[PDB]
Formats: C-alpha cells, sequence, structure tokens
C-alpha cells in the first residue's frame, strides 16, 4: 500500500529559452567611444604644448651660459 | 525544477558565441538522398531535413499519451544537427514533468 504517486506539489519548470537582457544598444553604443575618444584628444595640447613650454625652458639653460 | 537554469548557461556558453558559430558552420554538409542510402538513424537525420522518427510512428508503451514536439533544424551541417541536442533536452524535461502526474499505484 506504501506506494508513490503524490496528491499534488507540481511546476513544472520551463522550457523556455530567454534571457534578452540588453543592454544598450542601437546608437547608443558609438557614442560613448567617440566622446571619451576626443576627450583623451582634449587632455593633449594642455599637457604636450606645456612640455613644449618647459622644452624652451630646458634649452634656455644650455644657450645662455657657454661663453 | 531546477535544470532548465543549467540549460541556459551553455546557451550563453555557445549559441551566441561567434567563435564556436565560426568553429562549426556549413562543416559536413551531407543532405542528399545519400544521406539516407547510407541507413543513416536519427540526428544526422531530421534536423537536417527528413522528418521521420520511431518516437510517435511507433510505441513501445504508455508513450504515445505524453505530448512533446520533435526538432528539426535549417541546413543539412553539423551547427544545424547541434541545435536539435540543445532542444531535445527541452523536451525531456517536459516529459518527466508530464510522467509524474500520471503513474497509478500497482504491482511489478
Amino acid at each position: 500500500k506504501q506506494d508513490m504517486p503524490p496528491v499534488g506539489g507540481y511546476g513544472p519548470i520551463d522550457y523556455k529559452r530567454n534571457l534578452p537582457r540588453r543592454g544598450l544598444s542601437g546608437y547608443s553604443m558609438f557614442a560613448v567611444g567617440i566622446g571619451a575618444l576626443l576627450f583623451g584628444y582634449w587632455s593633449m595640447m594642455k599637457w604636450n604644448r606645456e612640455r613644449r613650454r618647459l622644452q624652451i625652458e630646458d634649452f634656455e639653460a644650455r644657450i645662455a651660459l657657454m661663453p | 525544477k531546477n535544470f532548465s537554469l543549467r540549460i541556459d548557461e551553455l546557451e550563453e556558453m555557445l549559441t551566441n558565441n561567434r567563435i564556436w558559430r565560426n568553429r562549426t558552420v556549413d562543416i559536413g554538409i551531407v543532405t542528399a538522398e545519400d544521406a539516407l542510402n547510407y541507413g543513416f538513424s536519427g540526428v544526422m537525420l531530421r534536423g537536417s531535413g527528413i522528418q521521420w522518427d520511431l518516437r510517435k510512428t511507433q510505441p513501445y508503451d504508455v508513450y504515445d499519451q505524453v505530448e512533446f514536439d520533435v526538432p528539426i533544424g535549417s541546413r543539412g551541417d553539423c551547427y544545424d544537427r547541434y541545435l536539435c541536442r540543445v532542444e531535445e533536452m527541452r523536451q525531456s524535461i517536459r516529459i518527466i514533468s508530464q510522467c509524474l502526474n500520471k503513474m497509478p499505484p500497482g504491482e511489478i
């Protein structure tokens, strides 16, 4: 008399197949790429030109002496 | 009840990936009537084309009294016999969740 089949309690689990967790698509990408890229170029011309100012300063001490 | 999450893992691991797709597309394109004159059985059959199986044209036991479908892929390569096996495991979960509701007590 002690056999298995239970009265209730069932799901089931799915046979489904989906995980569309997107994801900033469709022209939202290529937008964070370009602006941060020119931001790095914007970081230039305030350092290389600044080091160029120090570069003439470095060559200044050479020319002032040597007579 | 906790298995379809594990098959959703390998979907992220292989299906949407490109390199493994690039590793197997258009490889083993055998689709003609010599794909059946060679006497092949299932997958490397019906997933390449010809719909036929021994699972609902020929009974075994109480096996027709459950509901399911059989996968078919598009072309006749390995990647369209690979995608039988993802859907095939998505059928055995249904059948087990259908078989448990229908068992009577009895003898052995």
